[PDB]
């Protein structure tokens, strides 16, 4: 009798074994999904790290420097430039470098250089101190 | 459909164009994006101008060809 | 160097101008080894071509100083290399860049200007006999830029 | 006994598979904070894109967007249609009233606001479109 | 509603201005009721005072248009309730906002202004006896602003 | 030491003082900021506004005190 007594109990840890190994694959799914949300949100963040880089460095650029403008000039024919340069530039030519029309007036703009120091305080400290550095520099 | 057109810095920019439109008509549309009249614009394609009464079908300009911008 | 210089250089190396290399010496920064292939459909079409650039001082208030390295049959070109391009000298603006002068070059070997005023005097065989001009220049890209 | 013994190395197997359960469920908990540290991560660029957007590139007089971003000689700007309206009634700037003696379009400012914008919800690029249209 | 319009208005309701109740008409999503607290050591302190707001078809190009509505002792303030303030009139500009006008009336409660040329007639009370002003201020506040 | 201004639009400006500053030097600050000039700008602390030739000091004014800005 305690024969099927043992087999029984044996029989019985079989049962529990197989459920324990339901469980594990329950786990190993749930880890499986959970990796690839993580993977979504990587690819939403991606695109986000691609436009911040492909945001501060395409637009916001002096043609003359290839610095990001040091107190901003717009001119006549809507074009901008780095106050040193322009001034530099004028010194030799009055026609705008970039679309060649003769420089009838320049305007200073809080707007682009308030623009310029937010985004590039959102850059890696050696572009910040880089920065710093030309605004004394040309001051 | 779309060409592109590596403008002065060296940036480039896209244009929605049909082939029948003329050279003038890009310019144009370059002027919108970039502030350079028309006729300070020098468009280059396989190492030569584009002159401004042909259109981009006379240059075999295709889907997703680069022009470049010089002065 | 300037922001700008080490722009330009290092987009020369990342963004390569078609039919045209540019590699810096290895001794001076502002001082560039070119090679321009020539142009389809031109006389010089299977050649090569040195030119070298050197960035002044003043660069880009100043222009930059190109020459041919490679002899070259060529209106706009004089025996000693030097390229008669507007740009380089009346015409240049700091917006212009490095690259807009290379493919400005390769241009003028596409589409030479014997009109011009300060032509060599091969301008003046190319006026009279384009025909024979074009061969000649055939001839000195065989001679000279196919090594 | 052979049959106790048997029991005996189901036990085994069945702490075995516990231990691994345990090992799978420190897993699932570690992805878990890295999901978190992910969200947060994007979060704070979140926060940087909606930084220039609301009180940056907005024309004080109508709180859009600049639409055709024009700049004074007082280094102020202002979209075209707006301080052409304000012009209408007072030849100053509505921020420092000093005299106006120039107004330039600013290309820099239109690119980056139409770059920008380009990548921001359809009800916001709409308007735009919209606010465009009406001014036009 | 202008974009600014709705901006604003959302931000009195979320970001309210110190000492300054203003609620939107039930009616009109142009029209607002104020109620302005008198500012602390002024004669109208512990008074509570009732404005309305009207934003214009033409705002921000044109100034919003405010009137007290509770009775005021005040040299700028006339027996209508009407407001001789010189950002509602002279030196109105679209930069300025609502709140900005809201703050600078209770400012003008805080620190009365007898010497104004287009001034009550409680001016020349305010600018030859200023203590009996004060009192009568505080006189009319306690009669009118304290319900 | 750190003061915050609040400026026309609303939005907080930082400026970096000290406590015998005057306030036409802390206006000369802010114009640099905000380009408005020293006799254009009204201080305003505490519901009273401070007149030029007095300090931060005199007026109770320290560390990350807010004043604010109008005409
Ligand atoms: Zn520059
Ligand atoms: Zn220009
Ligand atoms: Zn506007
Ligand atoms: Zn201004």
């Amino acid at each position: 009798p305690e024969f099927q007594e043992h087999w029984a109990l044996m029989e019985e840890l079989n049962r529990s074994k197989k459920d324990f190994e339901a469980i594990i694959q329950a786990k190993n799914k749930e880890l499986e999904q959970t990796k690839e949300e993580k993977e979504k949100m990587q690819a939403q963040k991606e695109e986000v790290l691609s436009h911040m880089n492909d945001v501060l460095e395409n637009e916001l650029q002096c043609i003359i420097c290839s610095e990001y403008f040091i107190e901003a000039v717009t001119l006549n024919c809507a074009h901008s430039f780095c106050s040193y340069c322009i001034n530099e530039w004028m010194k030799r030519k009055i026609e705008c470098p970039i679309c060649r029309k003769d420089i009838k007036s320049k305007t200073y703009s809080l707007v682009l250089d308030n623009c310029i120091n937010k985004m590039v305080n959102n850059l890696s400290s050696e572009v910040k101190e880089r920065r710093i550095v030309l605004i004394r520099e040309r001051k | 459909m779309q060409i592109f057109v590596k403008t002065l810095t060296g940036k480039t920019i896209t244009l929605e164009v049909e082939p029948s439109d003329t050279i003038e008509n890009v310019k144009a549309k370059i002027q919108d994006k970039e502030g350079i009249p028309p006729d300070q614009q020098r468009l280059i394609f396989a190492g030569k101008q584009l002159e401004d009464g042909r259109t981009l079908s006379d240059y075999n300009i295709q889907k997703e060809s680069t022009l470049h911008l010089v002065l | 160097l300037p922001r700008r210089i080490i722009k330009e250089t290092q987009r020369l190396l990342a963004e390569p101008v078609p039919g045209i290399k540019a590699e810096p010496d290895e001794s001076n920064a502002r001082y560039f080894h070119v090679v321009i292939a020539g142009p389809q459909d031109s006389p010089f079409e299977g050649g090569t071509f040195k030119l070298e650039l050197f960035l002044p001082e003043e660069y880009p208030m100043a222009a930059p100083k190109v020459r041919f390295m490679t002899k070259i049959y060529h209106p706009n070109v004089d025996k000693l290399g030097r390229i008669k391009l507007d740009i380089l000298k009346d015409k240049w603006s700091p917006a212009l860049q490095i690259r807009t002068v290379l493919l400005s070059i390769q241009a003028l070997l596409s589409a030479p200007n014997p009109d011009d005023p300060l032509a060599n005097d091969v301008a003046e065989q190319w006026k009279t006999n384009e025909a024979q001009a074009i061969e000649t220049a055939r001839a000195w890209t065989r001679l000279y830029a196919m090594n």
